[PDB]
């Protein structure tokens, strides 16, 4: 009741099932279907006609896991660019307990509004919904016992022409950079709205670094193809998203302290091996490696006091927000609903 | 062991709410190891060589 | 020859190793006569230690692991009963094997304590069995504890039988290789690639063994998985043939003890 | 725990015919999970595996120094020499009914250290027993079988 | 400590029957059958055997819990034959079938040991 | 009254294979009626489709050749059982959940397979009886 | 160009917790603090003379095994006579949910 | 701490080796893994056990159980 909205559902590896399941891809053979079935402790005894009769019987995906779906459940989703015959096997159709066509992910058994777990348990009851968590953790986990899973140092891999271009993009963010610094240092930059000199070409070595680590991002994870674990595993919605595989991958980026670059420690500098009144990103906390290729000395430094912020951030800040908590439920502790409504 | 004999502590309030002494700071190069610290309330204020 | 069963086909042996074909044969029954192999067998090894005095550097049950582990022979173990039983108090002479174990640091250099110095001094009453097991060139076995000047140990041991199901001292198999499709004909596995699947992922042994398909052949859907690649290797208490029969064997009782309780309870229902 | 902020528990524990194994008969002497890598960007575990592996398979001690020359690649290439999927995958079979697995796994030795914390001296309960002398009530103390 | 003994994997209680048969109230010509201190070494197999029979219709095996060793077998088949037949039957094969491997192994390790 | 709702031959224009490795999607014309057309998901592993090829399409209600199993358990053929399906060569069984009216002359059908969906278009007269709920559709090459 | 000293090696500006992660730079920087409070909680032989020692608590590793992979500042720490853990193979997979 | 008598994995047996793998290592003067294979280590986890193990057993030996210091 804090955001009437599912606070369970499905999580982990089980989600990360749940979809390769459901592919158009995955079709099953006689012998698991029947184990299948007989691991559904709700089953009736009837074989579900195959899909593929002739020249061998084979069952899909979601033909099986429908077993688990009670009867009565009618569900309608429509994602981008979807039509009633969906070409890029998006969206979902449930009528009568069967599912018609959509793969099932994150926005469809998951703690999300409008999903299946909120529309069973708003028409059958807690109880209906309670078996069914387990009917579908039962099912999914015995077909990925047999399916398999895992994921390496492989999958955080990019292949050399991405490379190029991820260095090319790097390059000329590094290009604009040094140009706004060479109109700067003759006078000429014109001051921002309301806003100081400093700050302006402060704003636009920011903006110009942020843009080129998203830019290489992007590049690098539309590189990656459909078999990668690591974009398995965020196309389901169970762990990790873009950025994630943006620093491990394409580049870590520009290293702040408390929303500004790293200052000056020192007099005019601020690392012993520069020199003084040095302003290149390099030297204010800019990180252009990757987790995969290895940090240099500075950037790890850097590095180093940007996770000390939020470490910091964590330790106090649950004690302030325990006292801001006490005080709130003592003050509001003996209020009531009473039988006039009031 | 190791570590033990080579620990400092910052008599400072360990709930005082200053948060410049226990950041890292641009001096610590060298001669404070960046990575290792306590956590909890003890966070920055304590430092090993 | 018996046509209409099981084949084999035996390339390599030797006293630890055997290597063979096994054709004409479902994947359940090879999978569950090698989950036999490994787990239920019995063996001989020693299940209890007494100590008398102990002037070592090691603790006692330090030792007694040790010695829970050694190896020794058990080819006759179809002659012992399980000493849960045997109507003996504590341990019978027909339910299980003493051994003694004596050893004193008399000189200045350090004197390992091996495990041929394990002497038996109950009544084998004619059977092959309770040997140690040594495969080392010098014959010293597996070296136990280690001992310094005026340093003493005494102990016995008492050694029973057992399966590996309960614990692995018991285990006479070491290792099992098991493969089959090395072409992936049937398409099983899924490979993972970079650029090109067919290179990235090295050749088995076993390809030379099966013709390579070809490209113009449409994918089969009617094979089943006929033709397993197996290996199995011995700890050395058990020869590695005695190992495989005594596994069919295991496995054709176990069936046999189904088939016997379902005509129990036939029986029963007639009634 | 692994030496990269990578600690658990364990949750249950199986015997060596239920584990999966590969076409060698090796056998895992444990399994985690792979939901843990991305949100933690532990490269340096996969890392660290990778090159032990090589190390244990050719047998000499492999350098893992920071800010040092040796790179991914190179240690892929000196994998290979050996006979193996260069990023770390194999090929394994089901334990219990010993089909083949659709997906590769990714398999090799790393280093574990075991932790301070054990069940045993957690674990605590209580029906009744001693109460304190001046507001009687249940004691405090799990040696001293409190409440 | 709550460790349970390892001897319980492979010892009956008192009391305690291997087999027990009971009839399943959904499909005609079903029963489910409790096997006790047993793993999938035995109920895979049972289960391979049984779906060569071209009478038998159902056959599916579970171990509900890895904690404790027993499993449950469920078969149905055609109209005028019993599932228990159908039991005695893939035993009989089975058993058949391992006597025929143990010759052939023997029969092949001797003709090794004259070529040894 | 045979079972066999509609028959017609379709000819394949391309195929259409997208990001899977099992499944691909084809789309074709009817070389007797020119307002009929075709757009279906197969599984190519089992029945190999190229570009311009003619194959007999027959939507069927039921396999038995001569006149309960949608509530019954399937069953495993058996050894001297005939039927239909012994006639073409991919045989598969679905469900209709959509009959869309384009305009005043044409209709379209909805039909999926476990998931692998088909669109139907033509005449009103030709997709007259397809208004059933569950069908057979059978392909012979 | 108008260089006065050198960095004598940058791994120095590490502690001595630290000085055990292998390749700590491809680690985000919390992981490398959290590594460096755990590495005090494993169990090894903290003496080679611990058979005397009455100490209140003790505890000893029966088989400590040397990393296969070691920084080079370990042979200062002597972590390759007194180890901490051990080698174990591990899989990363998904068997059973467990 | 003593070499350990099997192989935590495979189930082999390494125990009896150590002695003779110490000879090859300086009276042949022979690289590891070459010393490694020369005894029938093929899986490296038996290679595991053997190449690193700490013998912690020749230093309590120089020592007695009654009078350490601190």
């Amino acid at each position: 009741p804090q955001s009437n909205k599912p606070c369970m559902g499905i999580v982990q590896d089980t989600l990360c099932g749940i979809r390769k399941l459901t592919l158009r891809d995955t079709f099953i053979e006689l012998d698991q279907v029947l184990n299948m079935l007989y691991w559904v402790p709700d089953w009736d005894g009837v074989i579900p006609t195959p899909a593929i009769i002739k020249p061998k019987p084979l069952w899909s995906g979601k033909q099986i896991l429908s077993v688990a779906i009670p009867n009565g459940i009618h569900l309608q989703r429509f994602d981008e660019g979807t039509t009633l015959l969906s070409p890029k096997d998006n969206g979902m159709l449930i009528i009568d307990g069967q599912i018609i066509f959509g793969v099932v992910e994150k926005k469809t058994v998951g703690s999300s509004n409008g999903g299946l777990i909120h529309v069973v348990t708003r028409e059958k009851g807690p109880q209906v919904c309670a078996k069914l968590f387990g009917n579908i953790q039962k099912v999914v986990n015995f077909w990925l016992l047999h399916n398999g899973f895992s994921t390496g140092i492989g999958d955080t891999i990019a292949d050399g022409p991405t490379m190029r271009e991820i260095t090319e993009t790097i390059a000329e963010a590094k290009k604009k950079v040094l140009d706004v610094t060479k109109e700067a240092q003759a006078n000429l930059l014109t001051a921002k709205h309301g806003m100081t000199l400093r700050e302006s070409f402060e704003d636009n070595v920011v903006r110009f670094l942020n843009e080129a680590r998203d830019k290489a991002g992007r590049l690098a994870e539309v590189n990656l193809k459909d078999l990668n674990n690591v974009k398995q595993m965020v196309m389901a919605g169970s762990k990790g998203s873009f950025i994630n595989i943006a620093q491990m991958s394409a580049c870590v980026g520009q290293q702040s302290v408390e929303g500004k670059r790293i200052a000056f420690g020192f007099v005019d500098r601020t690392l012993p091996h520069f020199s003084k009144d040095d302003y290149s990103p390099e030297s204010k906390g800019f990180v252009e490696n990757s987790y995969l290729r290895g940090l240099t000395p500075q950037e790890f430094f850097f590095h180093a006091m940007g996770g000390r912020e939020g470490l910091i951030d964590t330790a106090v800040k649950t004690a302030e927000t325990g006292y801001i908590q006490r005080r709130l439920v003592k003050a509001l502790e003996d209020i009531m609903v009473h039988y006039d409504n009031t | 062991t190791l570590s033990h004999l080579r620990r400092t502590n910052t008599p400072i309030g360990r709930d005082g709410k200053l948060a410049k002494p226990r950041q890292l700071h641009n001096t610590h190069w060298g001669l404070v190891c960046p990575a290792e610290t306590p956590e909890g309330q003890a966070c920055g204020l304590v430092k090993n060589l | 020859m018996s046509e209409e069963g099981p084949q084999v086909k035996i390339r390599e042996a030797s006293k630890d190793n055997v290597d063979f074909i096994l054709s004409n044969v479902d994947l359940a029954m090879a999978n569950s006569l090698r989950r036999v192999m490994i787990a239920e067998i019995p063996t001989l090894a020693i299940d209890s230690v007494e100590v008398e005095t102990n002037t070592t550097v090691l603790a006692d049950e330090f030792i007694a692991h040790r010695l829970g582990l050694i190896p020794l022979q058990s080819m006759d173990i179809e002659q012992l009963e399980y000493s849960r039983d045997c109507f003996c108090e504590d341990h019978c002479d027909k339910c299980s094997v003493v051994l003694t174990l004596q050893a004193f640091g008399e000189s200045e250099s350090t004197t390992n304590v091996y495990s041929k110095d394990l002497v038996i001094v109950s009544n084998l009453m004619g059977r092959n069995i309770g040997h140690p097991i040594i495969q080392d060139k010098e014959g010293n076995g597996v070296l136990i504890c280690k001992l310094r000047k005026g340093q003493e140990l005494k102990l016995t041991c008492v050694a029973k039988k057992g399966i590996a199901k309960e614990h692995a001292k018991w285990g006479p198999a070491a290792a099992i290789e098991f493969e089959y499709d090395p072409w992936n004909k049937l398409k099983h596995t899924d490979y993972w690639y970079e650029q090109d699947s067919a290179k990235e992922w090295p050749q088995s042994k076993n390809c030379e063994y099966e013709d390579p398909p070809n490209e113009g052949d449409p994918f089969d859907y009617k094979a089943q998985a006929d033709t397993f690649y197996m290996n199995v290797e011995s700890v050395g208490s058990i020869p590695v043939d005695q190992v495989v029969v005594r596994g069919i064997d295991t496995l054709q009782k176990k069936v046999a003890s189904i088939l016997l309780a379902l005509t129990q309870m036939d029986q029963d229902k007639v009634n | 725990a692994s030496r990269h902020g990578q600690k658990g528990t364990i949750g249950i524990t199986y015997r060596r015919e239920d584990m999966p194994f590969t076409a060698e008969g090796i056998v895992p002497d444990l399994i985690i999970n792979p939901h843990a890598i991305p949100s933690r960007m532990t490269v340096a575990h996969l890392i660290e595996c990778l090159l032990s592996k090589v190390a244990a398979l050719s047998g000499n001690e492999g350098d893992a120094s920071p800010f040092t020359d040796i790179t991914v690649e190179g240690i892929s290439k000196l994998l290979r020499e050996h006979g193996y999927q260069s990023r770390g995958f194999e090929v394994m079979y089901n334990g219990h009914t010993g089909k083949k697995l659709m997906a590769q796994i990714f398999f090799g030795p790393t280093y574990y250290q075991r932790l301070r914390h054990m069940v045993d001296d957690k674990i605590h309960a209580r029906a009744r027993g001693p109460m304190q002398v001046l507001t009687r009530q249940p004691v405090e103390g799990r040696s001293r079988d409190g409440g | 400590m709550n460790a349970p003994d390892r001897f319980e994997l492979f010892l009956l209680g008192e009391g305690e029957s291997k087999l027990k048969i009971d009839p399943d109230t959904k499909a005609p010509n079903a029963v489910v059958i409790t096997f006790e201190k047993e793993d999938h070494t035995l109920g895979n197999l049972i289960r391979a055997e049984l779906l060569n029979d071209r009478k038998v219709l159902f056959a599916a095996y579970k171990v509900e819990h890895p904690f404790f060793a027993r499993f449950k077998l469920r078969i149905q088949t055609t109209e005028g034959y019993d599932p228990k037949d159908a039991l005695k039957n893939a035993c009989n094969s089975i058993i058949n079938k391992l006597g025929a491997l143990k010759t052939n192994f023997e029969t092949e390790w001797n003709l090794q040991t004259l070529a040894a | 009254m045979s079972n066999t709702l509609f028959d017609d031959i379709f000819q394949v224009s391309e195929v259409d294979p997208g990001r899977y490795n099992k499944v691909c999607r084809i789309e074709a014309a009817s070389t007797t009626q020119d307002q009929c057309k075709l757009t279906l998901d197969i599984n190519v592993e089992l029945f190999p489709v190229a570009a311009q090829d003619s194959l007999t399409v027959t939507i069927a209600s039921s396999l038995n050749l001569e006149d309960s199993s949608a509530t019954r358990s399937w069953r495993p053929p058996q050894a001297g059982d005939r039927s239909l399906a012994d006639d073409y060569d991919y045989v598969m069984y679905g469900t209709a959940y959509k009959f869309e009216e384009v305009s005043k002359d044409l209709i379209a059908v909805y039909y999926s397979f476990g998931g692998l969906l088909m669109r139907l278009e033509g005449n009103y007269r030709n997709l007259n009886n397809l208004k059933q709920e569950n069908a057979y559709l059978l392909i012979r090459r | 160009t108008t260089f006065t000293h050198c960095e004598i090696h940058p791994s120095m500006i590490l502690g001595v917790a630290a000085s055990i992660i292998p390749f700590p730079d491809h680690n985000q920087s919390p992981r490398n603090t959290y590594q460096s409070a755990m590495g005090k909680q494993a169990m090894g032989v903290f003496l080679t003379n611990y058979n005397v020692r009455m100490d209140t608590m003790a505890n000893i590793l029966y088989y400590p095994q040397k990393p296969l992979g070691t920084t080079r500042a370990m042979e200062y720490l002597k972590f390759r006579e007194l180890p901490a853990g051990q080698n174990a193979i591990v899989a990363i997979a998904c068997y059973s949910g467990y | 701490m003593i070499v350990p008598v099997r192989c935590f994995s495979c189930g082999k047996v390494v125990g009896d080796k150590w002695e003779s793998y110490l000879n090859l290592l300086q009276e042949d003067e022979l690289d590891e893994g070459t010393a490694l294979s020369r005894l029938g280590l093929k899986r490296y986890c038996c290679r595991r056990m053997i190449l690193t193990h700490v013998d912690l057993i020749e230093k309590f030996l120089r020592y007695n159980p009654l009078e350490k210091r601190d």
